[PDB]
RNA sequence: UGAAGCUUUCAUACU
């Protein structure tokens, strides 16, 4: 776990990990991923289909 | 402390909160333009909007503690 | 721009159905002879209400770089005693004063 | 007194043995004609160029204005039992008389008459049409208003009693005029909105779309989409069962519109579910740009919904507008 | 040390000793605002007295200009107790 | 007439307000009231400004001249500088755990609220609603 | 029945702002909340001191307060010129380095392709000439080796600038690959 | 590397 000013007058172990876990949980979660959260429609039928993760539609272009 | 709306050392949350929305809601009853807002928000005569923030007067921000 | 051939304003609108406008300066000299009109009027002309036109016009934050118009063009409605006490201090009589007001607003506005 | 110049241009010197005031006002390529009328009951010079100005003081209020007319070339003041109080003024292949009535004002108006409460409108670059949104709470849609009529009525003909004599059809027959009686304010997370399109020069409604009870429109916005050909497209956000105090929301619609006839005719795309209330709707580099409460997005257009293509979430409270440069 | 009621009509007034200095933040520039004072200060035998020694008055008393932008005239009968 | 001499007496009371003396302080912060009402409307927050961030530093003094000089600079500038700037602040050591600073800020916020009440209305920051009690103002998030 | 440090980190929104004593108030978390508010500095850190304010160290010894430089340019230390004392004022006047509100001032915070003429001087390279090649001794190891990967938009006379480019002290360029007008400003 | 506080019989300076 790295050193910040998060984890200070912060002695025990435990402790250290679950606020780990959950500033971890928290910076994850408020940051952009376009990998899971974007929509894209593949040509496949063109005209429907907009649920197509960032993945499948390299999978279906390929 | 004779003024009513200052603190002190022991004043709480509470107070504080209740202190500010009573004097938001008579800063609302003097500004003509911003009860001309309200009134256009919610739909509502002016003399109804005035008559609402009266009677949220008494108790703003729920009883006290214990 | 309002008028065909004049020059660029900011106007805004209001609840009220008020309409005005906020208008550049362009010389320091304009700009200080203003200041001066302000200042003046300030004293000799003071609201009717009792208040205070400064303390008004910074009713939430201090007021920065705007010369009140409004208060201004009063000069034009008072008594002549008064607009010649006004005008002797900037050096002028009373209708250079009022014509000086009259072109600032036909530059931007009717 | 008054000098008119053979241009569009005017003079002024106050009678004394010497001038002693002085002031040129640019408001024509024409020769100004200067003639004797009466405004207020006393004197005023009626200047006349390509356009025909009315010069006169008020207490120390000079007044340049124009009028709401095209170019004469005579004129003096007028009176008679028809009206004691007018101007003779001619025109090519013309003889009128005319008047002016009002005292003292600077904008001339003319007034369209609308629905509900008008929020924000769009200027369509083609056509010049306007493209408005109107909502109100505690307001009845139309078909609401219909079938809550029909129920009271339906329900006072069971009145159970002779059942022999009919206020329900006298009832149902005449609506009351709103803009006299008012409108039957009823309800507390009751909304009604509506989108109109309109020709700005005549008053007369192009389009008009309806939405559904307890939908209520924030933000609108016409824009291209780069991915679609020369297409116009109308977006208007919508929130969904929204309460004000305490604020609660259940959603937000975006819905699209292909804008086709030369501007006069909207026709629905798709709706696209949003969990928030989208407030600003902007267009940006061939996309969109949509504040969906906290949150900032840029959509790209799609055959069944709009896509989202990138998002920031550090925005502090609430989105109320965006601009872009 | 300040009376402070709400005041009226009577005009504060100053010896000869202080004329023309603030009666709250004792100052040497710029008078703004004439002094009002309460009337129970100006009862009776106090009428026309000093705000500040209670002696006799020979001036008008005045809040100064910085007084005057902070609306410390606002605050109260200024004769000193 | 001061508008004009802002800038070159700043990095001289600068080097007085980091003076271990207390009268190059004392002084120092009355310098600081004086020209603070002197300017008013002429458009001098920067140098303001930069000049509070070395008075403030002062209000946990326990001398008394220096603490009164220290508030009349700071009631100078509530109205050279503005209510808001005064109220951004005060406001983290309003409900700090120590009484000592909780009486210091309880007592320059009741001066900035004595003056100005009216203008703190649009400067109030948002608290958010516990289980108990609403604290939203809803009719300031209005949009027409 | 009050908090600890790490179980008060836990429920607040903002861990990072909790400190020793904050656990020690009559309401932490109304406490941690406007120490979170996107303004508002904070307390002036020296109210937990026992050696009060300022003072601390007399050890440095500081010189007069220096003269702005206009007015040390006047020659003030027999003739006087007035005016030059007045547009030197005004029209030589500069703005000194202010700072932002949210900064504030401690008892140790007062201490906390281009090359110079005098440096080129003293290195012993010579002017630019006109239509010549003349690089610096660091030139001909990035002739040798190649350009540098630290800096490729850099660009040297020789090797990707053309000789006549060069022009007194400038041996080098970088080369990166609107209405930008203000709007009311005096004329 | 550092933390110089509290008190009086001191003694010495400034208000
Ligand atoms: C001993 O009596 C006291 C202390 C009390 C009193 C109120 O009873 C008495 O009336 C009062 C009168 C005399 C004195 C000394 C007080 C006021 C005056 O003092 C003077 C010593 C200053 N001198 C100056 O003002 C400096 C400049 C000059 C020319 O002014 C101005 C406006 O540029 C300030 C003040 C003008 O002093
Ligand atoms: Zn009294
Ligand atoms: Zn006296
Ligand atoms: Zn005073």
């Amino acid at each position: 776990i790295p050193n910040t000013a998060h984890f200070a007058n912060v002695t025990q172990i435990e402790d250290a990990v679950s606020l780990w876990a959950k500033l971890k949980l928290q910076k994850a979660s408020e940051r952009w991923q376009p990998d899971t959260e974007e929509e894209y429609e593949d040509s496949s039928g063109n005209v429907v289909n907009k649920k197509t993760y960032e993945d499948l539609k390299r999978q279906g272009l390929l | 402390s004779k003024y009513i709306g200052t603190g002190h050392a022991d004043t709480t949350k509470w107070e504080w909160l209740v202190n500010q929305h009573r004097d938001s809601y008579c800063s609302y009853m003097g500004h003509f333009d911003l009860l001309n807002y309200f009134a256009i928000a919610e739909n509502e005569s002016k003399a109804r909007v005035r008559f609402n923030l009266m009677e949220k007067m008494l108790q703003p921000c729920g009883p006290p503690a214990d | 721009t309002l008028i065909p051939g004049g020059s660029e304003s900011l106007v805004y609108t209001t609840l009220s159905g008020g309409i005005g406008i906020l208008v550049p300066f362009t010389s320091h000299e304009d700009h200080d002879f203003f200041q001066h009109v302000e200042m003046h009027l300030r004293s000799e002309h003071p609201p009717l209400c009792g208040r205070d036109h400064l303390s008004f016009r910074s009713y939430y934050f201090p007021v920065k770089n705007v010369i009140d118009g409004d208060l201004c063009e009063q000069f034009n409605s008072m008594e002549p005693n008064k607009q010649k006490n006004v005008s002797e201090e900037l050096d002028r009589t009373p209708p250079e004063v009022s014509k000086k007001l009259e072109d600032i607003r036909t530059r931007y506005a009717f | 007194l008054n000098i008119g110049l053979q241009n569009g241009v005017l003079l002024r010197t106050v009678l004394d043995p010497v001038t002693g005031d002085l002031s040129d006002t640019r408001t024509g390529s024409r020769p100004v004609k200067l003639f004797r009328v009466r405004m207020q009951g006393q004197e005023a010079v009626l200047a006349m160029s390509s356009r025909s100005w009315l010069s006169y003081s008020y207490q120390s209020r000079f007044h340049l204005t124009p009028l709401s007319y095209e170019t004469l070339e005579f004129a003096s003041g007028f009176a008679s039992e028809q009206c004691p109080e007018g101007i003779v003024a001619i025109s090519t292949n013309t003889l009128r008389i005319l008047a002016l009535e009002k005292l003292g004002a600077v904008f001339n108006q003319v007034a369209f008459p609308l629905q509900y409460t008008p929020r924000k409108f769009v200027i369509h670059p083609e056509s010049n049409n306007l493209i408005i949104i109107e909502t109100d709470h505690n307001a009845y849609t139309e078909a609401t208003k219909a079938q809550r009529k029909q129920q009271m009525a339906e329900e006072m003909v069971e009145a159970a009693g002779e059942l022999a004599a009919e206020m329900a059809a006298a009832f149902l027959n005449e609506n009351l005029p709103e803009s006299i009686f008012g409108a039957p304010k009823a309800g507390n997370g009751q909304w009604a909105s509506v989108i109109r399109v309109m020709n700005p020069i005549q008053g007369n409604t192009l389009d008009l779309v309806q939405l559904e009870q307890n939908e209520a429109a924030f933000s609108v916005a016409v824009c291209r989409f780069s991915n679609t050909g020369e297409d116009w497209y109308v977006l208007v956000g919508v929130a969904k069962d929204l309460i004000l105090n305490p604020r609660s929301v259940a959603g937000g619609f975006v819905y699209t519109y292909k804008l086709v006839n030369n501007g006069e005719k909207l026709e629905f795309l798709h709706k696209t579910p949003v969990e928030e209330v989208p407030a600003a709707i902007a267009p940006f580099q061939g996309r969109v740009l949509i504040g969906v409460g906290k949150l900032l997005r840029v959509y790209d257009l799609g055959k069944k919904k709009l896509l989202r293509k990138c998002e920031n979430k550090h925005i502090a409270n609430y989105i109320s507008g965006i601009q872009t440069i | 040390i300040f009376c402070r009621k709400q005041a009226g009509v009577a005009i504060g007034r100053l010896c000869e000793k202080c004329d023309g200095k603030c009666v709250i933040c004792d100052s040497y520039v710029r008078p703004c605002t004439l002094v009002r004072i309460c009337d129970e200060c100006n009862y009776g035998s106090y009428q026309g007295r000093c705000v500040i020694c209670g002696g006799p008055g020979v001036s008008d008393a005045y809040y100064c200009k910085e007084c005057t932008i902070q609306e410390k005239d606002r605050d109260g009968c200024p004769k000193i107790v | 007439m001061g508008k004009d001499y802002i800038y070159a007496v700043t990095p001289l009371l600068e080097d007085a307000l980091m003076d271990r003396d207390l009268v190059h302080r004392q002084t120092a912060s009355a310098v600081v009231q004086h020209m603070s009402l002197g300017v008013y409307g002429f458009g001098c927050e920067d140098s303001l400004n930069h000049l509070l961030n070395y008075v403030w530093p002062n209000v946990f003094e326990t001398s008394p001249h220096v603490i009164q000089a220290v508030m009349g600079a700071l009631e100078g500038l509530r109205v050279a500088i503005g209510p808001c700037r005064m109220l951004q602040y005060c406001l983290q050591g309003l409900f700090h755990p120590a009484r000592k600073v909780r009486d210091v800020y309880w007592k320059i916020y009741n001066s900035i609220y004595i003056g100005s009440q009216d203008a703190l209305i649009a400067h109030y920051p948002r608290i958010y609603n516990d289980d108990k009690n609403t604290y939203i103002r809803y009719e300031l998030d209005y949009i027409l | 029945n009050r908090f600890t440090v790490a179980e008060l980190k836990q429920l607040v929104a903002r861990p990072d702002v909790v400190e020793m004593h904050d656990v020690t108030a009559q309401d932490p978390k109304l406490l941690v909340h406007l120490k979170a508010t996107r303004n508002s500095v904070p307390v002036p850190r020296h109210w937990c001191f026992k050696r009060k304010y300022l003072q601390g160290k007399r050890g440095i010894e500081k010189p007069p307060f220096e003269l702005p430089d206009f007015i040390k340019r006047t020659g003030i230390q027999i003739d006087i010129d007035y005016q030059k004392l007045h547009d030197a004022f005004f029209k030589w006047q500069t703005k000194p380095k202010l700072t932002i509100h949210g900064d504030l001032y401690y008892e140790g915070k007062e201490f906390e392709g281009d090359l110079s003429d005098e440096l080129r001087i003293s290195l012993g390279m010579p002017v630019g000439p006109n239509a010549h090649k003349v690089p610096p001794p660091w030139l001909i190891a990035m002739q040798r080796y190649g350009p540098p990967p630290s800096y490729p938009n850099l660009k040297i006379p020789g090797l990707n600038s053309p000789i006549p480019p060069l022009y007194g002290d400038v041996f080098g360029t970088n080369a990166a690959e609107i209405d930008r007008t203000p709007w009311g400003e005096l004329e």
